[PDB]
């Protein structure tokens, strides 16, 4: 049980993005699958109405799930990716409607998403790998 | 971007705030610059205590102690600035080395 | 080479303090934007 | 920055018993209890498997923290003020823990343009008060 | 305290209210006035010249004192908000407060402070 | 509560660019009570900075305290400071300008070099428990209310006889 | 609800009857509350007497401090002031200002030192440091009519604003490095759990408050405001900042360096022997060139005094803090003597410069021998005090390793030597056709002397009775 990678923190969102240009195929499909665990953190911060970070953490995973899935997609099983397309659409408009309940913030459609957005998740990294 | 351009956004006024107070010359001048570090200084502290610490504010508060210490300033050097003013018929600041 | 030497030597170390006092103090000497931007060097210079 | 240098011994302990939150272990009990106030401890920080990143030690005075609110790691305060099913430990005692990564920093890491802690990783600790 | 969206909505709408009245009557406005123009309203034929007309020696004294008592209003708020919500030692700690700042103002009031 | 969405940062870099003018206005105009209404422009574009996140008091209160009492009262010093139009022209001042435009210049290299290196979102995740608890249900004018005197007694007790000397100093001095 | 403020309320009781007297009183005020406020000091004084050998016990919801080490220097301001108000009494007397405003003044700049000793907040430490520094612009420049006490209120307000800004960007820093915490205690917890405390960022809010410190208490690299300030604002307020606002500003940075900078040792360790290897020499060679008392006063006994006393703060294993103590507790009394002297011989004669002292040795010779004790212990010599004030800093300072910190320290205390020994030979003089027609119509002759004498012989009793001083000052743990 050794010590893990880092892989690509290190930054401010300015370095990031904007100043440190690279972004590798099959290394997006690391952003991917993480914010698959990562999004399944909130579950707690849900239940009590901490409608504070169920948005910071939504935007940010977002705007790294946004850029991940136009690259990581371009990299999978190019003969028959269609459903790998037709998928990003799904998690990507679940998470857009989840920005929606969160900024006026609502609860029972909130929670009705933050699992209907997790459960997408899990297949888009799947037809990754 | 929230988090990140706005603390972009002290340096980038902090240092223009001492800049004018250096090379100030007429006292209101130098007073105003002192407020601006000061708006710096408020406006750095703000945005930490936004991120986090929700639960118990401890920026909001220390803001409104750094506005309260920064009028009661600008209170007190412009009373002076009137004394001055009548002891001599000009406030160019830079033209009174007689203490050196 | 007794008061040309060491007696030059032995003030020469009690005069050259009458010298650098009053040439170091020359410096600056009012004129408050110079305090500041004096002030300011080291603090700049000391972030290293 | 990364893991730096360290030495020290362990007083190997027995067998931890996680009661099905931690890992929890126990070495030596001696004094009192602690309400939720100030307390001052000596830790010692390890990786899963050997690695050390910090120590108390490696300081002057040993840290002083608050036992009681929420302002440390969540297994620290359940393993040192007392847990669901866990004693607290005494004034004096001694014990040591193996903290699951859920009641840790969780599956992201604490960036300084590099990572100070591997990402989502689960750490050890010999926790003694004083 | 859930969504100033309408907050900002008004904003933009009623900082465009203004620019946006200047450049309707700069439309449909006259090219023209190349008179004198360079003097302003019930002035003595072309007065001109002037300056050190000021009497902010009286003024100043009340815009000193009303800078210092308003920051009163500021700290009282959140004890206004907070009275029921907590008990009744905010109550004494503002009593504290005010009575400073009314012991304040008796001085001010009888040292010659607010004048003419 | 929360913002709109992706119209966030266009009111962020909106505000950003107003107030960059704002300041350049402040300490490069020459007639001093121009500088003073661009500091107001200043500081009213700096609580609309408040506004946005969603602190409300701190940016009311700002704008109240500042864009109000304090901006008149500068305003009736500079009736005060009599003679204008010094000289222009590139540092119009001696190589002192030269001088602060460089030190002021390293002074922002290392503080604009020593941010871009800490991941503030990242010193956002290993504080999950601090804005995690908005003490059950409670609105942000009573948060600061209550935590304004339940704990932060002696500073809001100690406040007021500065203002009181404060006041007592000011008329004492003013007057002639 | 709380007795531990009861030592300020006591003094806050005393502001107000003070302020309320004015306002109902006709005229019977100015012997009357000459003594009224020193009621009110000896009433704080015996207050803290209590407190003697007390617990280390946390304030109102965690907020200034109470413990042995803080509640020293919560006396040691409250001596300084007590022994300072009788000086600025008599002088302001006779300039015709009002008096009443001046002593609420003195009051309040000296609750706010007294609540600053404390002050583990993050925000009482600092608003209690401008509760001192507001404070301070209206006393240094409370003579409108002169014209010098304007420039020391204009180099003196931009500057203080200025540094106190820069402080609090410091501590705006900290707080956001920190993910959040005030308290002083818990912030090397806090710098943990949020790992971001071996980064850049700690680096920056550590010189960004050692700055603001330093400014404070001015080394040399940022004297540049006290000497002006010294001469240009009356005698007595310099007497009272160079005392209380160096006692004060030394009982903030123990504090404040200690508890929340553990780990940054070898890091602020070095940066404030810069400071004091500055310090002690560029505040002694102007101070050879000199010719003014108060302007001479303000390089040695604070331009270069200011360093000793740092010189443990840098080697302390808290073996060392005591002589710290003793030090503080030495120069405030061979300090205040020689402004007491300075105060009574410029208001019988009317006049500072340096030249005018001569003959004075003839007129008056007790005045005369009373303020060369007090020069000749700031010189530091065997039977004095301020020799074993220096002696037991040095001694403990040499037994903690670094070595280029005494030897600079021995050599410029006696450079320091020189401008004493002048003044001293300026004393004693015959020559009467050289003595100016100053001294020479000197009508020689309550509290000026009083204060002078018992001043003046605490400057040579306890450096060879310093063994309880010693006893008392080994017991703080902070």
């Amino acid at each position: 049980p050794p010590g893990t990678v880092p892989r690509w923190g290190t930054r401010s969102y300015v370095r990031e993005r904007f100043f440190e240009p690279g972004l590798t195929t099959e290394e997006a499909a690391a952003r991917i699958r993480q914010t698959a665990e990562g999004m399944r953190t909130l579950r707690p911060m849900l239940e009590t109405m901490s409608w504070k970070y169920v948005l910071f953490y939504v935007r940010l995973k977002s705007k790294y799930l946004d850029l991940d899935l136009t690259t990581a997609m371009a990299g999978v099983p190019e003969p028959r990716r269609p459903e790998y397309v037709l998928v990003a659409n799904e998690l990507v408009d679940n998470m857009t409607e989840f920005d929606r309940f969160v900024r006026t913030p609502k609860v029972y459609e909130s929670y009705l998403y933050y699992e209907k957005t997790l459960k997408s998740l899990d297949d888009v990294a799947e037809f990754l790998g | 971007m929230m988090f990140e351009h706005v603390l972009f956004l002290s340096v980038y006024l902090f240092s223009i705030g001492i800049y004018g107070l250096i090379t100030s010359r007429n006292m209101v001048r130098a007073l105003i610059c002192l407020e601006l570090i000061l708006n710096s200084i408020n406006l750095n502290l703000v945005t930490f205590s936004d991120l986090f610490d929700s639960r118990q504010l401890k920026g909001d508060i220390f803001a409104i102690f750094v506005i309260a210490l920064a009028a009661a300033e600008a209170a007190i050097g412009l009373s002076i600035l009137s004394s001055i003013h009548r002891n001599r018929k000009s406030t160019r600041i830079n033209q009174s080395n007689l203490l050196n | 080479f007794d008061k040309g030497v060491i007696d030059g030597i032995t003030n020469g170390v009690g005069l050259a303090s009458f010298c650098i006092g009053e040439e170091i103090k020359y410096v600056g000497g009012g004129r408050i934007s110079s305090y500041l931007f004096f002030f300011l060097c080291y603090v700049s210079v000391f972030l290293f | 920055a990364r893991a730096a240098l360290e030495l020290h011994r362990s007083l190997c302990p027995l067998l931890v018993s996680p009661r099905e939150l931690e890992f929890l272990q126990v070495r030596d009990p001696s004094f009192c209890s602690v309400s939720m106030v100030v307390t001052q401890i000596h830790y010692t920080a390890r990786f899963p498997d050997g690695t050390v990143f910090d120590s108390s030690y490696k300081r002057g005075r040993p840290l002083t923290m608050r036992i009681g609110a929420g302002k440390i790691l969540r297994g620290l305060q359940q393993g040192i003020g007392g847990g669901g099913g866990v004693t607290p430990m005494l004034v004096g005692g001694k014990r040591k823990l193996m903290i699951p990564p859920i009641l840790a920093y969780g599956p992201e890491p604490a960036g300084c343009f590099s990572e100070a802690v591997f990402a989502q990783a689960e750490m050890n600790f010999c926790a003694l008060a004083a | 305290l859930h969504e100033y969206d309408i907050f900002w909505t008004f904003l933009i709408i009623a900082s465009l209210i203004p620019i946006l009245a200047f450049s309707i009557s700069g439309l449909l406005a006259p090219v023209s006035e190349g008179p004198e123009k360079l003097s302003s309203y019930e002035s003595g034929i072309e007065p001109m010249g002037g300056a050190w007309v000021q009497f902010r020696i009286r003024y100043y004294m009340f815009a000193l004192v009303f800078v210092v008592f308003d920051v009163e209003t500021v700290f009282l708020y959140p004890w206004a908000m907070s009275f029921d919500v907590l008990g009744v030692s905010v109550f004494i700690e503002a009593l504290i407060f005010v009575l400073i700042l009314v012991v304040g103002l008796v001085y001010a009031w009888r040292k010659g402070a607010l004048e003419w | 509560m929360d913002l709109p969405g992706p119209i966030h940062e266009i009111l962020m870099l909106f505000g950003e660019f107003i107030l960059l003018l704002g300041g350049l206005g402040v300490v490069l105009l020459t007639n001093p009570i121009y500088s003073a209404f661009s500091l107001g422009l200043v500081l009213v574009c700096i609580s609309l900075f408040y506004f946005l996140l969603n602190s409300y008091f701190v940016a009311v209160a700002q704008l109240l305290i500042y864009v109000g009492a304090i901006n008149v009262l500068i305003i009736f010093a500079v009736m005060f400071v009599n003679g204008s139009e010094w000289s222009k022209d590139k540092n119009y001042w001696t190589i002192g300008d030269g001088f602060t435009s460089l030190v002021c210049i390293t002074f922002v290299f290392s503080l604009m070099t020593t941010i871009p290196d800490t991941s503030w979102y990242g010193i956002l995740w290993t504080t999950r428990s601090n804005q995690i608890v908005e003490q059950g249900l409670i609105n942000n004018v009573q948060q600061i209310g209550i935590h304004l005197a339940t704990d932060f007694y002696l500073p809001f007790e100690l406040i007021s006889i500065i203002l009181l000397v404060s006041l007592i100093g000011a008329i004492t001095m003013a007057r002639q | 609800n709380g007795s531990f403020i009861f030592p300020e309320c006591i003094l806050i009781f005393g502001l107000i009857l003070l302020l309320m007297i004015d306002s109902t009183s006709d005229q019977k005020d100015r012997p009357w509350f000459y003594f009224i406020s020193s009621t009110s000091l000896v009433i704080s004084i015996t207050a803290l007497l209590f407190r003697w050998r007390e617990e280390p016990i946390i304030s109102f919801s965690g907020n200034f401090q109470t413990n042995n080490f803080n509640e020293i220097f919560q006396f040691l301001i409250l001596l300084c002031s007590t022994l300072c108000i009788p000086l600025s009494v008599e002088y302001i007397e006779c300039t015709e200002m009002a008096i009443t405003e001046f002593l609420l003044f003195v009051l309040t700049a000296t609750l706010g030192g007294m609540f600053l000793c404390g002050a583990n907040d993050l925000i009482t430490i600092f608003v209690a440091p401008e509760c001192f520094s507001l404070c301070s612009y209206l006393l240094s420049g409370y003579t409108k009519r002169d014209l010098r006490s304007n420039e020391a209120t204009m180099k003196y307000l931009l500057m203080g604003g200025a540094s106190s800004s820069i402080l609090v960007h410091g501590f705006s820093w900290l707080y956001g490095s920190s993910g959040g915490e005030i308290e002083l205690q818990e912030i090397v917890n806090g710098l943990i759990n949020t790992q971001m405390y071996n980064s850049p960022g700690i680096s920056i809010a550590l010189i960004s408050i050692t700055v603001g410190l330093g400014f404070k208490l001015s080394p040399a690299p940022f004297h540049q405001w006290t000497p002006d300030v010294y001469e240009g604002s009356p005698t007595p307020v310099v007497a009272f900042l160079s005392v209380t606002s160096k006692v004060a500003a030394s009982a903030s940075a123990t504090r404040i360096l200690d508890i929340p900078f553990y780990f940054s040792s070898n890091e602020w360790h070095l940066l404030l022997e810069i400071l004091a290897i500055l310090s002690m020499i560029l505040g002694n060679l102007l101070a050879i060139t000199q010719t003014s008392m108060k302007r001479m006063l303000a390089y040695s006994s604070i331009g270069q005094i200011g360093y000793v006393i740092i010189g443990i703060i840098v080697g302390d294993s808290n073996d060392g803090y005591a002589s710290m103590i003793t030090y503080m507790l030495f120069y405030i009394s061979m300090n205040l003597g020689t402004f007491a002297c300075i105060v009574l011989f410029g208001l019988r004669t009317g006049t500072d410069n340096i030249r005018d002292y001569a003959g004075l040795y003839m007129k008056d010779p007790f005045l005369a021998l009373s303020l060369a004790l007090c020069l000749l212990s700031l010189g530091g010599l065997p039977p004095l005090a301020g020799f074993f004030g220096k002696l037991y800093l040095f001694w403990c300072g040499w037994q903690a390793g670094l070595y280029f910190l005494v030897s600079i320290g021995l050599l410029t205390s006696v450079l320091s030597i020189y401008y004493y020994l002048k003044i001293i030979k300026l004393l004693m003089t015959g020559r009467n056709q050289e003595i100016t027609p100053y001294v020479r119509n000197y009508r020689r002759s309550n509290s000026i002397e009083l204060s002078m004498t018992v001043c003046v012989i605490a400057s040579t009793i306890p450096g060879i009775s310093m063994n309880p001083i010693l006893a008392i000052a080994q017991d703080t743990l902070f």
